[PDB]
């Protein structure tokens, strides 16, 4: 059995910066679900892993242009401290989330000011080289719950 | 000469008070042409309706590749 | 002007000939008058910041970028003047109802200068006194309609239409001069309420201004003048002229006068607008037609009047506010939907009363 | 129907005469559209938005007002509603051409509606695949450009007109379904690409609907035909009442749809509107006036192409998205702004078609 | 039957050319026919200024006048 | 010397509503300051005070029209819980500033919901007749900063 559209891939990756420096890994103990055919992930990845069986190891880079895209200075805004809640005082790094019409995006603060404070949206990767090193462990069809989510 | 017709007088005259509305606004003082009071409640209207619940949330984690 | 030297220039070239036409010229001078307040309106904007406001400023959100601080309000320098370059320049001058549009047009106009310009530097709280503005409108409109009367005096341009009677039309007479004072000063002063939604004058303005357009059109051919019933008046050719150059002037200064607007209107352009439709309304046998298609003028007109009645007498409000518009601002409409209403309410108006005409 | 009635009605009461000609016909079909739109709404809205949000939610006094929550994707079934209400009483059922706008116009609301209605009972975007709407799209629009073929060949009714030019006038065989699949195809892909604003595409669709009423008019006379130079289609003469109940169901449903929309077009009235345009032009032998007239929707989906195949080929994008109407809100233009930008452009562009006959 | 002069060919496909781009939605991929990079930012920049819109702020104040 | 325009009148009055109940009091050891012919001051007391020499004592009767506004239907408005800002709790009779394109206006708390709140702008006097026993201590002329603000 091949992955294919609509088809949960278990997946257990260690993924690499060009610069080398971990940012997170997946054990083949504890495989991360996800969808195939949505592009909700990285593209490269999900490219890549297209048509792959099951247990291969492989090795592929990805770029920036085949992340989820390139840097853009508009979603690093200074916002006041009033627009933040759940936070005895807005600290330095703390992670929001922007309730946007479209769907949830992330809102993390980068500096703390007196009444104010600076905040980025953009993703972590974004405008990074990065390697995954990937094992596909298993392949299941997708719940009608999950095509929903 | 002058208007005839009773149709004449009476067209004339719904027109002219038709118009008139518009021309006698010249008689009225500019404090009852816009209240202060209720400018100020209008611009109350503005800076409320622009006031929006939507407030950012604090968020469990980002996203995974 | 450059009619008449498209005349010269007909001999040396038959291309030229194609000026002569009365469609080319009134989509040429369309599309100049559109054209002239696009070139103007940029540089405009500016240089009346500099003047009302600090020499450097830029959009920030939300405080300007969806609101109107630091906004000018003298704008309709940009309405008037693209009007009288492109009529001056694509209509005959030698036509005098043509010149009696301009006259005024620009007389309204410099009022309007004078007032923002006493509302924005000496930041008088009255501004222009109302007894000065008020004298000199009725100047305006007093002589303009005496010479108009004078020239059409036991002449079927001083008569009367109805919308729905052909066989009613009488000799005003003298009274032409007292409906004329009526219409254009009427309109010259609704067009100033209407100013007060972010564009809501700069239409009905431009359809009223189009369907106009028509009238004259229909008006100014002895044909048509005779199927539709309406007096003859030979110069209505070029009022044409003067409608679609309105028409440009008012969708050149939409261009940049949408919510939020880079500029406000003011009494400079507003009264030049409202000038400039009641007299139209006066050199064709429209009045009726005017108060048809500009419905929204005239119900704020009423509105204001209403709600300063019902103060006097009751003491109640009939309408939260004296503009009628503002009435539905205060019921929870935002303006740019009570605008937009407006529109719709307005060319809903334009097209009854173009077909009323039809029907007569 | 009340055209046939009030002819059958005539000898009973004279009054019911007025009913037959066309000018009151295409009035009271523009009032019944506005009538039956306004009276939808606001009922429309709350029934509505209890099946989007299981609920009707209310605006809670001054709270948020301008987002995308809380509006329902389901405005276009009043447009569809009120298009053939209107069609259906004011014209003639005998004509084929007032059938085939009709069955393209619901034909086309079906297709959008399969799909809305998935969009919203389904959480995810795919309920409904692409493939269904575009095949069923392309089947109708070849089945009614076939039956037009088929109806008349070697005849004025296959024979399209170049807009600026007169003498080029090729007779169309077989090609004709092609080009009436492309001209219905792409006006309803457009159509949908402009709804991305609520406000965006409902007025562009009510001038060009106005501006091929004023031509089937002149399509629809033998004299008009020749003065213009236009393929005399007798059966084009009730296109005029169609396009004029397009024009009003525009109007009602922008009174509701302006911005803040209280309501989005969604794939129902976009695919019906673009339809509807589209098989007009076909009618009428005026694909390239469509070009022009609806120049707004054609130049949108010219950037998205372009886009797309800028990055495809190489790195840079053009625009900052496929469509211009975003690509211009992050110029620094808000959404009502452009919105009325798009309007004027509309307004101008279906000037200059409307200009462009008279060339010939 | 067919076409016949250059000028008729030349404006079926200058017809045809315009309406090209209304009918290359028909083969646009989906992944590309909405972006994604700036989208989630322009709806992300959008509501953020709509969280930001206004605050309203108390106040301690004396008689008057 | 007397009052005159761009002059700073300290004023020690004792103001009783139209029931007659005193509002309260400016004592002569401590004048309140207001400039002239601004319209900082009630309009039917500025024309009063137009012209009295200092010391001079005098009572005014001004109508409800002349002191503010008529009581105003659409100023008292209603507005979610979840705008305000630096209250946790709303009791009636809180006062806040909404900060407006034309300028500052105060409004109060008049009632409360549980998750609501309407909210009046009206002033305490705006609907009652004044009258104003006011008695000026001295005059002096405005400064550049008091004429600023």
């Amino acid at each position: 059995m091949k992955v294919a559209k609509d088809l949960v891939v278990s997946l257990a990756y260690q993924v690499r910066t060009e610069d080398g420096v971990l940012v997170d890994e997946s054990p083949v103990s504890a495989p991360l679900d996800y969808l195939h055919g949505h592009g909700s992930l990285i593209s490269g990845l999900e490219t890549a892993l297209e048509g792959h069986e099951v247990g291969d190891k492989f090795d592929v880079a990805v770029g920036a242009n085949d992340a989820y895209g390139q840097y853009d200075e508009n979603l690093v805004q200074r916002v006041p401290k009033d627009v933040f809640m759940g936070v005895d005082e807005l600290q330095v790094g703390m992670r929001f989330l922007a309730e946007t019409d479209q769907g949830p995006v992330p809102v993390e603060i980068t500096a703390v000011e007196d009444d104010h404070v600076v905040v980025d949206g953009n993703h972590m990767l974004a405008g990074q080289n990065l390697k995954f090193n990937v094992e596909v462990v298993a392949i299941r069809e997708a719940t009608e719950e999950e095509l929903a989510h | 000469g002058v208007r005839w017709t009773l149709w004449d007088t009476l067209a004339f005259l719904l027109l002219l008070s038709l118009l008139l509305p518009s021309l006698l606004i010249m008689f009225i003082p500019s404090t009852f042409k816009r209240p202060v009071s209720s400018w100020k409640a209008r611009n109350l209207r503005k800076t409320l309706l622009m006031a929006s619940s939507v407030r950012l949330k604090p968020l469990n984690c980002s996203r995974l590749p | 002007m450059l009619v008449w030297l498209a005349e010269h220039l007909v001999k040396y070239y038959s291309g030229f000939n194609v000026f002569s036409y009365l469609t080319f010229r009134a989509i040429v001078s369309l599309l100049t008058a559109l054209f002239i307040s696009l070139w103007m309106g940029p540089r405009m904007i500016a240089h009346l910041q500099k003047l009302s406001f600090g020499q450097v400023v830029r959009n920030d959100g939300p405080e300007s970028h969806f609101s109107k601080r630091g906004t000018p309000t003298m704008g309709g320098i940009m309405i008037l003047t693209a009007i009288v370059i492109s009529v001056l320049l694509w209509a005959y001058p030698s036509n005098p109802y043509v010149w009696c549009v301009l006259v005024v047009l620009v007389g309204y106009g410099v009022i309007g200068f004078v007032d923002d310009y006493r509302k924005v530097v000496r930041k008088d709280t009255k501004g222009l006194i109302a007894r000065w503005k008020y004298f000199w409108m009725s100047v305006i409109a007093l002589g303009v309609a005496f010479a108009l009367y004078l020239a059409g005096k036991d002449t079927p341009a001083t008569q009367l239409v109805v919308p729905f009677f052909k066989d009613v039309m009488p000799q005003l007479g003298l009274f032409y001069i007292l409906l004329a004072y009526f219409v254009i000063v009427g309109t010259g002063n609704a067009v100033n309420l209407t100013d007060g939604l972010d564009g809501l004058a700069i239409m009905p303005t431009v359809f009223v201004a189009g369907g106009f357009a028509l009238v004259a059109w229909a008006t100014g051919n002895m044909n048509f003048a005779s199927y539709l019933h309406i007096p003859y008046l030979r110069h209505a050719g070029e009022l044409v002229i003067v409608c679609t150059a309105i028409v440009g002037a008012g969708l050149g200064f939409l261009w940049f006068n949408t919510y939020p607007a880079q500029v406000f209107m003011g009494d400079v352009g507003s009264l030049a607008l409202g000038g400039a439709l009641g007299i139209i309304a006066v050199l064709l046998r429209q009045e009726f037609l005017l108060v048809i298609m500009g419905g929204v003028f005239v119900v704020e007109t009423l509105s204001v009047i209403l709600q300063v009645g019902s103060f006097k007498l009751r003491g109640q409000r009939i309408f939260r506010m004296a503009p009628i518009h503002h009435h539905y601002e205060l019921k929870g409409w935002p303006e740019p939907r009570v605008i937009v209403r407006f529109w719709i309410i307005s060319l809903m108006l334009v097209l009854i009363g173009l077909a009323t005409l039809k029907v007569r």
